[PDB]
């Protein structure tokens, strides 16, 4: 069974067929206006027409800004990319902050490519080189055997060295991929299993398919994968690439030339019918941790034609923008970026909504709770905060189990509240008792 | 018959396949030949500054090379 | 200056044992280096590159195999072999059965109606390190008789794999005292041929027979209740006699679970 | 004699929490004394850790200095046991030059989650009765026995290679991996011949194996998620487990690893053993670190987080603002706070009694009373530190018990903070940079 | 339609500067609306750019937010075309951990100066229906061409090169007369008849040996990086350029001048555009003072709104957040706020680009909202209103849809009010 | 020295082969033993930085130094002193002439206090330029 | 052993130096082969640290890449 987390109870936005929000559905209760707005954003994302449109979820803490963003991901499904991120991640030691942002922008653009793979597999009947001066191996002749037949092949010397790689000999079963030149020695044929009573080899059956097979598959990749694979190339066979791979790998500040070329070849794939583009969503929670350089870069990034839909979240008031040292602005964000953004307003919860969410979290965590304890937890949530009240459920259940009970009662909640204190109460101890 | 195939082994219906990477191929960046002829200079105005190669560390040393000097 | 601190996996072992156990990640893409193409490379540049690559290859020749072994990427995963057993409960039971019989010193015949299931059984038996002999439709009668005699003469082979639909004449005796049926066909003639070879296996030695059945499924419905006796006519009759020969009561009885 | 690497530390006397089966704390047990409510709360948190259902729960231990916050943490560590992870760090350790703060916290989070990998293996284990190799292509023959049975093996070539490289010879007891032919030598059952000169190591003997020569067994290996990340981060990245060159592991690797571990869990290969991350003196963390923790605690692979701090209303690092405990209220809402109270006269006396037992020191009751009054007047740690000094002073006068005069002697020799500050104020002109 | 990688964005609707032959702006043309003085100034600067005689010229576009200065720069980029360089960056991008701020600006300058080179080639072509090639080696090039067959005697010392890279029956190839290279086209239907993504051409044509000139435009940065290392051209893609040595750059300047005077190359000056220059610091501006005094320098364009604002790296304040030492070395273009009619026409153009139909009352209400709050807010509501209309199966956007979207999504003016209503709830004011 | 190169096959061999990968070259003119005086101008360009990282070489480490990233390193004063010694020796031998020049530091106010305090000692040197 | 190469004579020519005759001459031996001599090496402490810090750390003594 999977572990329960904070937002595991969220399954979607809980909207009806007309787009309006049901009062309680898909793990969410209340917040109907923001859920309807998020549904409109879901319709925006699935249309695949727009680029760089930005959204900010703004409200007090604990009102569900992160939950609605994850509810969008559930509503979209796993086919659409959804790249979560937190603003503190941009401060890398290897690459500049804008590179981190642009890399996360490219991670959110998906691509489904039809790939045709040539593969050879069979028992190696024989293996003979052919060499001559222009001294060097022109090619290697190899024979392969399967249940359906056999065949003789001539292959590149790179694959010949990739065969000496695996210590391949006659009678061994292999798998070659001609696209990359990758070679796997699966093992020795089962025909030679009885030849010794004890031998270090691992035996496998003979392959049953054709010696040479042409297969079509669909590969899920992002644009960032294509960028990284060409920036730090890894699939070569020249000696210089092998020397370069001995270096310690680090992230590099990838240029716009490479990204333009990748866009060009992706467009060629799309025009040829080989590939389908699946633009997605980038989610930057706690954007207030970004500095003024990061915010200013997002002006150009969000104005691009390639860029994905972006979702922001912030809880700050008229706070000082980081890196500016005297400039206050709403949400800790500059006004100029905030002009480029649609704001979704998130509200505080009534006591009834708090009780409903507590009940949902109780039945999510596998906890039975009486109505008296539920009302007491609701009162605690109104007095302190929702998240504190939710966190008391599991300890109270553990105490009830220790007492032999199968359900939480009010006394267990009272004992847990006595043992564990909230931030406001602890701050009162610090300020008054001192 | 299909249910019996499933009962025997699911690989008779939906076999597992090996995962693999999408081989993209090279980008083929073109350019002109004169770009590689930069920093080339000409024989009658270049090279042979080996007289300043202190880091050569060739065979034998100053304790024996002083005799060769005089 | 040296010690056993390399035992990072616990329980001793070389660290390559644990590395092989958890190294599975492959790049999503992988690509070759970009190529600088010009219509007419200059001579000096190409000469320098030739000299450099020749020198690097020649001087890395002593190190070369270990070098390119360390550097090369991982581009293929393949399914794990234990998933063959895990994906089928009949193989899970057969593992226990064959281990018990090998501990008893027994030898078995394993039969199935599908050639492909024999191909999977080869991988299962190699996973359990059991030697075997195969007979099927594609084997000629000369190859079939020779391989059966090879199984009979040689005790190095633990078991024999046979297609139920490729029995054929010629087999006069069997050097085994145990039989396992992986499945049962709908055709009653193959049921008759199975029950007859349960008898003509020989009274020279006492024998056991096993039949694997998928519980709470059509296999248990067909076997225990004997619902095949209702279906039996269709094999000889063919479809054209009546579309709805199998009644709604028969369909409800057969296609149901608790 | 025989001084092992572990000597008497600050928290060596702690071996648990001293709780009843119903989590009710005892007044003195397992080296812990006093702090009943905090120990009970720690027991509840330990039960939460043991069940492992809920992910990413966070706890803060708060109180004045010297109140046993770290003691409660080590008590949880000892009671939890070695099978479950318990990663302990200081807040200052994340400020690396090799990697970012978020990367360091991600590594610390993933060090605290265990993967209990399980697989089947077949071995051949027996006493070598005879071996023969006809080296001129090589052929040979081997014989192994147990107490129950014996068998002769006709060897293959690669098995002969492994046997020769390991120099296996008769009388040895070995284990041979059937999958790959690796050999491991357990010892010898028969002595080597005494006719041979110079090869005369006495060694020690091992019994013959029992039962079947060939056996199938289950084996369990435990690795952390961070180990899987570092191994898969690059080619030859296993060296970074020891050297620490794990610079900024790419996120795609972690996503792939999480998916593979999940499918291993469903496929019966692995079990997830979620542990604990302990950050002592968490007030050293920056605002960016806390912001990252806000989202890191919302993952299903998150461990239980425990933190310890003493600050009141105190500045958050990286900012000009102030908040309780030097922690922003974004994180304090996400966690439960455990409060430690100051100790009484009897609790201080019992702590000193327990500490004398750990250090093997005998003192009179008047000495205990005087040291208790000293500890109440100055600090608990100072009174604890005086024990060893007083014992040494007693030893150099060839005494048998620490008396009041020895305590007063070391009180005169070694000063506490208050007296040293007073005397520094007397020499305030002599001391520098007031 | 199939989704291309380029999708509709903020500045996709503008496709040039709406200027006649006399550089006089039209009221609405090529997607641009209003900003007549700024558009005329941009046209003058564009004619200055494409003449290319004068070096190191600097221009600043200034105005309030939302006044289209970035749109003007994109229009200059579109009107200039791809045959001339146009480097666009933000001021935040020069703060690299790989290189210094001056080096980043140096190679941004050098990416904007193109070197155009023309090269001659001789090439032979033919269809590989069969190869009678033995490999010393012997062959006769048994290939086909429509005018006359590609049979041709071969020099025996190199025929193995013809068979080297898997030349196989059922293909079409090209061969170089002087370089000796061979290239393939793949499974052509005329030869391969008896694969996907192969060249599906017919049998090739021409008199075998065909002349061909090829033109390459290479920036000075490419020449620098290529010649800085044995395989330095990879750094153009990986970005693993360090701080390039000055010795490499002056040698390349001398060589480029030598090629220019010898007639072997042509210099194509371009544009560097730095949006949001107020992120630059005193060091960057001081470098830009002298970088613009080189003969091999491009035209510089900059955008920033600001007022009297602090210069980064200092406590000093200056107009536009730029020191006056640099403002003396540039011309300032001013963009004015938009009127009601210009706002309405911009919304009409955006609805056309997004393929949205709206009522005239809806246009009036959205124009009211645009003046009331912001232009970009009003542009954002077009897509949301179209989506809301689509879900109710409507054909055109009505006033009710825009009011619905205005209720759902709200701008800074109302968000700030609602925030101030809950000041204690929001954090760290 | 030991330098050898084929400039190319002679242009008289136009019909020796039907294709080529290397272009032909015509004959030279003048006497075969070509000989003249040359002049070359240098600075640190091939004296200090040349001896910092040894370009060329034939061992493994030099060859895979040829594909490492070029990085500027803080050259030691001792290497500069030895460079000065050998240059003085070759000036005394008469095959080299020293040409002091000019360094122009515009926007000098952008330098740090550390830079100015170093420039004190740097300008006090006897080898320094104008 | 550690064999080393100092120069050569080119015995065909005699009594020439620094012109285009016998230019490759270096020196002739002048004494018995058992040339015991004392040689003194002046070196700073930091140079010893740099030489000992790496397999070829003496290159850092030139580049300053310690």
């Amino acid at each position: 069974t999977q572990r329960i987390a904070s937002h595991s109870h969220v399954k979607g936005l809980g909207l009806d067929e007309s787009g309006l929000a049901k009062q309680a559905a898909s793990g969410l209760v209340g917040q109907e206006n923001a859920r309807e707005a998020c549904g409109v954003i879901v319709e925006l994302i699935k249309s695949k027409k727009m680029a760089g449109r930005a959204v900010l979820l703004a409200g007090p803490p604990g009102t569900g800004k992160t939950a609605l963003a994850l509810a969008i991901a559930q509503e979209l499904g796993s086919k659409v990319p959804f790249c979560p991120m937190v603003g503190s991640e941009v401060y890398s030691t290897e690459i500049k902050k804008t590179e981190v942002l642009m890399e996360n922008f490219r991670r959110a653009i998906g691509l489904r490519i039809k790939e045709t793979k040539e593969v050879y597999e069979g028992e190696v009947t024989e293996l003979t080189p052919c060499e001559t001066e222009n001294k060097t191996i022109s090619h290697v002749i190899i024979g392969l055997k399967t249940a359906k037949g056999t065949k003789q092949l001539k292959l590149d010397p790179s694959i010949f060295e990739s065969l000496q790689k695996e210590r391949v000999e006659a009678g061994d079963v292999i798998y070659i991929e001609a696209n990359s030149g990758a070679v796997k020695r699966q093992g020795r044929c089962d025909t030679y299993a009885t030849e010794f009573d004890l031998e270090a080899e691992e035996y496998v059956p003979l392959p049953k398919g054709d010696v040479h097979k042409k297969k079509e598959i669909i590969q899920d990749v992002t644009l960032h994968d294509l960028d990284v694979a060409n920036a730090r190339p890894q699939g070569g066979q020249d000696i210089l690439s092998m020397m370069g791979q001995l270096m310690k790998p680090k992230k590099t500040e990838i240029t716009d030339k490479l990204r333009g070329e990748i866009n060009k070849v992706v467009n060629k794939y799309i025009d040829q019918g080989i590939a389908e583009l699946v633009p997605g969503v980038l989610f930057v929670d706690e954007v207030h941790m970004l500095d003024i350089e990061c915010f200013t870069y997002l002006h150009r990034a969000l104005e691009s034609s390639i860029a994905p839909i972006v979702i922001f979240a912030s809880n700050r008031g008229n706070c000082v923008i980081r890196g500016t040292e005297d400039i206050t602005s709403p949400h800790g964000i500059p006004l100029d970026l905030l002009d480029r953004v649609m704001i979704i307003r998130t509200m505080l919860y009534t006591p009834q909504e708090m009780k409903q969410i507590i009940k949902i979290r109780a039945q999510t965590e596998g906890i039975n709770i009486s109505e008296e304890a539920l009302n007491h937890l609701g009162e605690i949530g109104t007095k302190t905060t929702l998240r504190y009240s939710v966190q008391l459920l599991t300890p109270a259940n553990l105490l009830a189990k220790i007492n032999g009970k199968d359900s939480i009662e009010k006394e267990h909640v009272e004992e847990i509240s006595e043992l564990f204190y909230d931030a406001k109460s602890s701050a009162k101890i610090l300020a008054d008792q001192q | 018959v299909r249910l019996q195939r499933i009962c025997n082994h699911p690989g008779l219906v939906e076999p597992r396949h090996p995962g693999s990477s999408y081989v993209a191929g090279p980008l083929e960046y073109p350019s002109a030949s004169l770009i590689l002829k930069a920093l080339e200079r000409d024989f009658w105005k270049e090279a042979d500054l080996s007289m300043f190669d202190l880091i050569g560390l060739e065979n034998k040393i100053t304790r024996h090379e002083a005799e060769l000097l005089s | 200056p040296s010690e056993l601190m390399l035992t990072l996996c616990r329980c001793g072992e070389s660290l390559q044992d644990v590395i092989d156990r958890v190294a599975f990640v492959i790049p999503p893409v992988v690509a070759a280096p970009p190529s600088l193409r010009v219509p007419r490379p200059p001579p000096l540049y190409s000469h320098r590159m030739r000299i450099l690559r020749q020198g690097l290859r020649e001087h890395a020749a002593p190190y070369f195999q270990q070098l390119r072994q360390t550097t090369a990427p991982r581009l293929l995963q393949f399914p794990e072999l234990r998933l063959v057993q895990f994906d089928s409960g009949k193989l899970e039971a057969l593992a226990i059965l064959l281990q018990k019989l090998k501990s008893e010193g027994r030898r078995v015949l394993i039969l199935s109606q599908m050639i492909l299931m024999l191909d999977i059984l080869e991988m299962f038996l190699n996973f359990h390190y059991l030697t075997y002999v195969r007979i099927d439709e594609n084997a000629s009668s000369e190859q079939r008789q020779e391989l059966m005699r090879s199984f009979n003469r040689d005790r190095r082979i633990f078991c024999a794999i046979l297609s139920t639909h490729s029995r054929t004449t010629g087999i006069n005796l069997v050097e085994a005292d145990t039989v396992v049926f992986y499945d049962n066909d709908l055709n009653p003639v193959m049921d008759a041929k199975a029950q007859e070879w349960c008898d003509r296996i020989g009274r020279c030695k006492d024998i056991h027979i096993y039949r694997l059945v998928s519980g709470n499924s059509i296999e248990e419905k067909l076997l225990k209740n004997g619902t095949k006796d209702l279906i039996r006519e269709v094999a000889a009759q063919g479809n054209d006699y009546s579309m709805a020969f199998l009644t709604q009561r028969t369909i409800q009885e057969l296609f149901e679970v608790y | 004699d025989v001084t092992r690497i572990e000597r008497i530390g600050a928290h060596s006397h702690i071996r648990g929490l001293g709780l009843d089966d119903a989590l009710e704390p005892r007044q003195a047990s397992q080296g812990m004394v006093g702090q009943l409510a905090a120990r009970r709360a720690a027991g509840v948190v330990l039960e939460m850790i043991r069940e492992g259902k809920i992910a990413g729960r966070a706890v803060l231990i708060a109180g004045q200095p010297g109140t046993g916050k770290t003691a409660i943490a080590m008590g949880m560590a000892q009671a939890l046991g070695p099978d479950t992870p318990f990663t302990a760090i200081a807040g200052s350790e994340i400020f690396s030059l090799e990697m970012s703060k978020t990367e360091a916290l991600t590594q610390a989070f993933r060090r605290s989650i265990g993967v209990r990998i399980k697989e089947e293996t077949e071995i051949i284990e027996g006493e070598v009765v005879e071996i023969q190799i006809d080296r001129p292509s090589k052929v040979g023959k081997l014989t192994l026995k147990t107490t129950e049975m014996e068998t002769i093996y006709d060897l293959g070539t690669k098995m002969i290679e492994s046997l020769t490289k390991d120099k296996v010879q008769a009388g040895d007891v070995i284990t041979i991996d059937k999958a790959t032919g690796k050999i491991s030598k357990l010892g010898r059952s028969f002595t080597r011949a005494r006719d041979y000169d110079a090869m005369g190591s006495q060694t020690k003997f091992v019994q013959c194996p029992d039962g079947e020569l060939q056996k199938r067994k289950e084996v369990v290996h435990t690795v952390s998620l961070h180990e899987i990340d570092v191994i898969n981060s690059r080619t030859q990245g296993f060296l970074a487990l020891f050297s620490g060159d794990t610079g900024e592991i790419k996120s795609e690797v972690r996503e792939q690893i999480n998916a593979k571990v999940a499918e291993w869990r469903e496929e019966g290969k692995a079990e997830i053993i979620p542990g604990v991350l302990f950050i002592d003196e968490v007030h050293m963390l920056d605002i960016e670190s806390f912001s990252f923790l806000n989202r890191a605690l919302e993952s299903d692979m998150a461990p239980v987080l425990i933190m310890a701090t003493n600050r009141g209303i105190t500045r958050i690092r990286g900012t000009s603002y102030q908040s309780p405990h030097g922690i922003p209220i974004d994180l304090l809402d996400r966690l439960l706070i455990v409060s430690t109270t100051p100790y009484s006269e009897k609790d201080t006396k019992q702590i000193l009694r327990i500490r004398c037992e750990e250090e093997d020191v005998e003192m009179s009751e008047d000495a205990y009373t005087v040291l208790t009054r000293i500890g109440l007047e100055t600090s608990l740690r100072y009174a604890i530190q005086l024990i060893t000094a007083a014992s040494l002073v007693c030893r150099k006068r060839k005494g048998t018990e620490v008396q009041v005069d020895d305590i007063k002697r070391v009180y005169s020799l070694f000063l506490d903070e208050s007296r040293s500050t007073q005397y520094m104020k007397e020499y305030q002109d002599a001391f520098l940079f007031n």
